[PDB]
């Protein structure tokens, strides 16, 4: 595409710079060139598709809740609901790229259950960012395409990874916002959220320092939802 | 509720 | 321009939206298409120009030092050193626009102090932010430009406006700083940091209270360089 | 050296 005649080394090594330079959208970009030359990606090359495009996507997602409280206040001229509704549109515009590489091909290539976890919470989570905006029509099915890409991750982790695995942790922190945030069923994210909390700390015994520290960290974020939920 | 925060 | 078909009044909301939701390119859009009406700017709407392209520009000078250290150290493949190029060509490309906009026909049209000291100020920083990235060739040149701005508004201020007021004091303040990293001459920096400092003091009590917390809060800014440079 | 900050 746009990144077409550029090495795939050299995307990947400025995605790193652009990282540095939080400079996300073309961090973005770079590893969608990355993407596009067809090649499997590396765990790093993953972390670095995801955090380009969740501070993209998160930008947006504060911008668009910002507006959206103002446009609700002013409905109790058009320029607040037309600016909303461009920052709406861009920001689905990001979901759907994203969806798009999930779709062409990364999942289907994806056999390790690591990467296939990782790629499937990354579909969940840009589903959930859709329905946040979405308005009833197609708000159910793309509530219903978020719970079956979370749902099919957490049967492969449960299956494959131990309670303790950072991917797994962290898909069922954010499949428990979904329950909570999107799904109006906040009974089943508090169970969720206990249920992976007790048996990750059961199993951290098998850790070393550092993963330790990684997992806990998860665990945390975990507890505090619960905090707020309970 | 937070979700899975972006990097640092 | 892209913003040719919105009304002038919807550009100002939308650029007041854009600066709540913290989306800066937006808002220097939404401003650059509120110029083109041809219109003056109201002091408002000024400010609103300015807070939009100061926020752009401040976010790529810092991208730039970010990378441009990475060069450095690399220097003691081409890839730091094109994407430091892109970010600067992009940084360019923006101040190259604000200085558009003040010839095209902002300051022809400022007649009173207020606004023709405003908009030569910002023609003194745009240059000051071409230079901070230019080496050896027109970079005497683009020095030259940003003295020559500040120095008209200099002298319009001293004449015009009494030493407390705010742009007279950012502008000095400003100024001071091109002396200090631009210009190369620390001396002339403090010189003007200090004379500023006292005679806005001199003046404080002439200040409603309001007035005197406005003027106080860009005298601690003097005074905040002057322990950084003695 | 700081110069005049960004808008808050």
């Amino acid at each position: 595409g746009a990144m077409g005649s550029m090495e795939r080394a050299s995307l990947i090594q400025k995605a790193k710079l652009a990282e540095q330079a939080e400079r996300y959208e073309d961090m973005a970009a770079f590893m969608k060139g990355a993407v596009e030359k067809g090649e499997e990606l590396s765990c790093e090359e993953r972390n670095l598709l995801s955090v380009a495009y969740k501070n993209v996507v998160g930008g947006q997602r504060a911008a668009w809740r910002v507006l959206s409280s103002i446009e609700q206040k002013s409905n109790e001229g058009p320029e607040v609901r037309e600016y909303r509704e461009k920052v709406e549109t861009e920001l689905q515009g990001v979901c759907d790229t994203v969806l798009g590489l999930l779709d062409s091909h990364l999942i289907k290539e994806a056999g390790d259950a690591e990467s296939r976890v990782f790629y499937l919470k990354m579909k969940g989570d840009y589903y959930r960012y859709l329905a946040e905006v979405a308005t009833g029509d197609d708000k159910k099915r793309i509530i219903d395409s978020a719970r079956s890409a979370y749902q099919e991750a957490m049967d492969i982790s449960k299956k494959e990874m131990p309670p303790t695995n950072p991917i797994r942790l962290g898909l069922a922190l954010n499949f428990s916002v979904f329950h909570y945030e999107i799904a109006n069923s906040p009974e089943e994210a508090i169970s969720l959220a206990k249920t992976t909390f007790d048996e990750a700390m059961a199993d951290l015994h098998t850790l070393s320092e550092d993963s330790y520290k990684d997992s806990t960290l998860i665990m945390q974020l975990l507890r505090d939802n619960l905090t707020l939920w309970t | 509720a937070g979700s899975i925060p972006g990097r640092r």
